[PDB]
DNA sequence: TACCCCCCCTTCGGTGCTTTGCACCGAAGGGGGGG
């Protein structure tokens, strides 16, 4: 054989051997394009034919490549990729335009049959072998193995994105202020020199590529903006992503909801403001991906409005390292929250949405520091730097949560933005105990069989209650005690308890839960003007925690 | 041209795999430096995708270092090698460290690079450098020597490591000389100008045997105990019995003697809790009874060597910041608190972050172990923002915990 | 009827403490996107 660059050695998983599973019935219309150009593999020496001494076989088939007549070929490793080695991926990430600086002169080129000109291992060619179909069943076919790598293997991507490193390497470092985005085979070629010497440093890198064996078409080769790049449209001061079709289907299905989702999530990060709250509500524990399902009052109006967005167009800007970096956020209610990344004011880099639901109770000023924490990861990584965040809160606000909360917890560097609505905590527990406040010691306790429990309290001025609770659980009766000290009392009560499980819950000062008891607890607590909590521990012949636990358990 | 100590993993066990995050600018612009001039002094070479093994990779800079280091996070390789620096090549601990009056620890971690790595291992040690934007693929790389940060790498070194030390062992016999991972700790009884002199006497001995230095300066015998009290007031409200009557509850699974039935009956009845209560006689000699206890320490706590070290930090507010190290629970070997740390009254992650580094330093010249940490911050938060503020050459392991006060009972 | 990577949203169940209930989290299958 011939030997373009330098191999990466492979091997299979200890004790075990190659793929033995048959072919797939292959339509002879697939197969006229298949041995089409799996002969004309043989002739540069990517494929090989092989003698009956190669035992192994693995099945083939082929799709058009998108947006072409061509054909790709795909061969199904599944079987041979459960029995090889693990690789550890180079692939860290995805680029994204708001992290390009502005460069003078720009070139985009996408390079041929890449897999196919990246020599495999000697000793592991063996491994590929398949064989190829017919019109009919009476001619066998020639078996071959790979010479390269194939389309459809667990180790291809990560042997061709490193040894293209290490052919890049001698070029990077003789020509050092040329930027070179390497994405697979896709290449981002910008400089600050003038496009007359671009051009001709443009021609010794495909030149280079050439030397290794790599080409670089004129048809994938792009010398003009706006350069579709990544699915995106570079323009010389502006980018945007590629046109996206919202499906128009009268009658959704499930498959249907989640086509519109991911649009949308890939819409978020240029298009401010989209929600996906109420669409994402329609897929919740749903059986069949075909079934149809209506759409609810709530996501027919957020999906038009967020039609309304996508109609007008919206670009955004690149990355200027002078400037400072600037995130504002904004609360869209229920657990919804976008923020735009920007230097310029008005400009935006790129924007985006959180709106994840972590834990059974929270607050807005949690779910806040949560999306904080999100775009700073999300900005360390296009950036490598956190931005000044803009945040509707308070700053006294801010500093009540933190300085209190039981758990550390901290912002960046942060300025308040009047921008409504607020984010607020909806009430405060007091430090110590009210005089002149009435004392409710509370208590709950149910029974594991009969799954029925009471729940009262007993007060300093001789107020009872008890209610019997009918499927319940000792938890539940335990939050249940502190919403009845909570009903039956003024606008300032002291409440003395003994579940660790509800002072815990209440004490973090949510103001939304998946609870709907808590909710109500909630309710009534944002309507108090001074509430204290209070533990002690029970069975120690406490106050009336002794007393009303007599009553609770009767 | 030296001699490779073979390493094995334990029994039945593969090497790490753990995902490398992202890293800011100024940290990756210092690793691909240091990444560079380590590979043209041949101490690391780049590798592929076919070493399925990875360790996360970042940079740090040491208290007021103003120089970057190179830190790999081989916590999860550590634990996959524990057979080699326990078991059979390990270090002795001095229990007369921490009795010193001044100890000095020392960055020795560049004299590894000298004796080179078993070839069989260095399929371990690999770790990618990540790219702004994902420009470019991770690159990886592959330890030629003996890795900074790996716990193999004290062990291997300690037989010349001893052989360096011994001129000095002798020329000063009373001083005494520790070394846990890439630090060395040095402590004498001498007084401040004298020790930091020897040190530098210690410098320039590691110089001349091809050492360099990039000190810190504790003072063990000063660390003070953190116990339990019980508050002092003149008068008594139900709730101030009820709060107290749930510490003494609670510490009542660590001193056994604790008794709450004379300060119970106080609270027989069902009053406000603003309500003023005179202490009856046994009341208040029961309480007096539970003040000296509480002076008193716990019975049968002691070191067991064969068990980890657990660590629970209690943020407690104002800066204030309380810890207590322990193997098993309420037998805890150390207790103490923590005030008027860096970022205090503004930054709660550095606080943790300086905390848990002064609790480890701690356990490190006491035991000669890190603590296993409980600590009182989400997930999320901690990943986020801790390498900014980490300062030290090792990583502990930890957890996360949220356990709300219900009852403060390591602070007032 | 293939491969690798990143993102969101949902399900589901392991883990450990709030305890045999409840809360949290991470893997996984759905989708979007790139090559
Ligand atoms: C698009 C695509 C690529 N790949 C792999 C195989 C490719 O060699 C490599 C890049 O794919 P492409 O760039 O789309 O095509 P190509 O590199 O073979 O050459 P040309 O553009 O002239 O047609 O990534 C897949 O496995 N499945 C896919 O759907
Ligand atoms: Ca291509």
């Amino acid at each position: 054989p011939i030997s373009p660059i330098e191999t990466v050695p492979v091997k299979l998983k200890p004790g075990m051997d190659g793929p033995k599973v048959k072919q797939w019935p292959l339509t002879e219309e697939k197969i006229k394009a298949l041995v089409e150009i799996c002969t004309e593999m043989e002739k540069e020496g990517k494929i090989s034919k092989i003698g009956p001494e190669n035992p192994y076989n693995t099945p083939v088939f082929a799709i058009k490549k998108k947006d072409s007549t061509k054909w790709r070929k795909l061969v199904d490793f599944r079987e041979l990729n459960k029995r090889t080695q693990d690789f550890w991926e180079v692939q860290l990430g995805i680029p994204h335009p708001a992290g390009l600086k502005k460069k003078k002169s720009v070139t985009v080129l996408d390079v041929g049959d890449a897999y196919f000109s990246v020599p495999l291992d000697e000793d592991f060619r063996k491994y590929t072998a398949f064989t190829i179909p017919s019109i009919n069943n009476e001619t066998p076919g020639i078996r071959y193995q790979y010479n390269v790598l194939p389309q459809g293997w667990k180790g291809s991507p990560a042997i061709f994105q490193s040894s293209m490193t290490k052919i890049l390497e001698p070029f990077k470092k003789q020509n050092p202020d040329i930027v070179i985005y390497q994405y697979m085979d896709d290449l981002y070629v910008g400089s600050d020199l003038e496009i007359g010497q671009h051009r001709t440093k443009i021609e010794e890198l495909r030149q280079h590529l050439l030397r290794w064996g790599l080409t670089t078409p004129d048809k994938k080769h792009q010398k003009e903006p706006p350069f579709l790049w990544m699915g995106y449209e570079l323009h010389p001061d502006k980018w945007t992503v590629q046109p996206i079709v919202l499906p128009e289907k009268d009658s959704w299905t499930v498959n249907d909801i989640q086509k519109l989702v991911g649009k949308l999530n890939w819409a978020s990060q240029i298009y401010p403001g989209i929600k996906v709250r109420q669409l994402s509500k329609l897929l919740r524990g749903t059986k069949a991906l075909t079934e149809v399902i209506p759409l609810t009052e709530e996501a027919e109006l957020e999906l038009a409005e967020n039609r309304e967005i996508l109609k007008e167009p919206v670009h955004g800007v690149y990355y200027d390292p002078s400037k400072d970096l600037i995130a504002e956020i904004q609360k869209q209610g229920q657990g919804q929250w976008t923020y735009q990344i920007y230097q310029e004011p008005f400009k935006n880099l790129k924007t985006g949405k959180y709106a994840r639901m972590r834990g059974a109770h929270t607050n807005d000023v949690k779910q806040l520091t949560e999306a904080v924490q999100k775009i700073t990861t999300e900005s360390i990584v296009i950036w490598g730097k956190t931005p000044k965040f803009k945040l509707p809160i308070q700053k006294e606000t801010w500093e009540t949560w933190w300085t209190e909360y039981w758990q550390a917890t901290w912002i960046p560097e942060w300025e308040f933005v009047n921008t409504p609505p607020l984010v607020k905590l909806w009430y405060q527990l007091e430090k110590e105990p009210i005089v002149g406040a009435e004392t409710f010691y509370v208590d709950g306790a149910a029974n594991r069989e009969t799954k029925l429990g009471k729940a009262g309290y007993v007060t300093n001025k001789g107020r009872q209650k008890v209610v019997p609770l009918t499927n319940t659980t000792n938890q539940k009766t335990e939050l249940q005690a502190i919403y009845l000290a909570l009903q039956d009392s003024g606008l300032e009560v002291n409440i003395v308890t003994n579940s660790q499980y509800a002072l815990g819950i209440i004490q973090a000062q949510p103001d939304k839960s998946e609870s709907e008891l808590v909710n109500q607890i909630i309710e009534q607590l944002i309507k108090k003007e001074k509430v204290y909590l209070a533990w002690v521990p029970a069975h120690k012949g406490i106050g009336g925690n002794e007393q009303v636990d007599k009553l609770v358990s009767a | 041209p030296i001699e490779t100590v073979p390493v094995k993993l334990k029994p039945g066990m593969d090497g790490p795999k753990v995902k490398q995050w992202p890293l800011t600018e100024e940290k990756i612009k210092a690793l691909v430096e240091i990444c560079t001039e380590m590979e043209k002094e041949g101490k690391i070479s780049k590798i592929g995708p076919e070493n399925p093994y990875n360790t996360p990779v970042f940079a740090i800079k040491k208290k007021d270092s103003t120089k970057w280091r190179k830190l790999v996070d081989f916590r999860e390789l550590n634990k996959r090698t524990q057979d080699f620096w326990e078991v059979q090549l390990g270090i002795p601990h001095p229990a007369g460290l921490k009795k010193k009056k001044s100890v000095t620890v020392l960055d020795v971690g560049d004299a590894y690079f000298s004796v080179p790595l078993d070839e069989d291992f260095r399929k371990y040690t690999a770790f990618t450098i990540p790219s702004i934007n994902n420009e470019t693929p991770g690159i990886r790389y592959q330890y030629n020597v003996l890795p900074q940060g790996w716990k193999g790498s004290p062990a291997i070194f300690q037989s010349s490591m001893t052989k360096i030390l011994e001129p000095f062992k002798k020329q000063n016999p009373d001083i005494v000389i520790y070394q846990y991972m890439d630090d060395l700790y040095v402590g004498s009884d001498l007084e401040i100008g004298q020790h930091r002199t020897k040190i530098e006497e210690l410098r320039q001995h590691l110089l001349r045997w091809g050492l360099t230095t990039p000190g810190y300066e504790l003072h063990p015998d000063k660390w003070t105990v953190q116990p339990i009290v019980l508050p002092e007031k003149d008068s008594w409200t139900v709730n101030d019995i009820q709060k107290l009557v749930g510490k003494l509850n609670w510490a009542s699974q660590i001193y056994p003697g604790i008794k709450v039935r004379q300060l119970s009956k106080l609270l027989r009845g069902t009053k406000a809790l603003t309500e003023v209560i005179p202490l009856t006689e046994e009341a208040e000699l029961e309480l007096a009874e539970n003040r000296e206890i509480l002076k008193e320490p716990v019975h049968g706590v002691y070191y067991d060597p064969s068990k980890d070290l657990i660590a629970e930090i209690q943020k407690q507010g104002q800066g204030q910041w309380t810890y207590q190290i322990y193997q098993e629970p309420f037998k805890n070997l150390k207790t103490g608190k923590y005030a008027r740390m860096r970022g205090a009254h503004t930054n709660d992650v550095k606080q943790l972050t300086e905390a848990v580094q002064k609790i480890t330093t701690e356990s490190i010249v006491i035991w000669g172990k890190t603590p296993k940490f409980k600590l009182p911050i989400q997930k999320e938060t901690w990943e986020t923002w801790w390498t900014e503020y980490w300062q030290a050459t090792w990583i502990p392991e930890w957890e996360f915990v949220n356990t709300p006060p219900l009852v403060k009972l390591w602070y007032q």
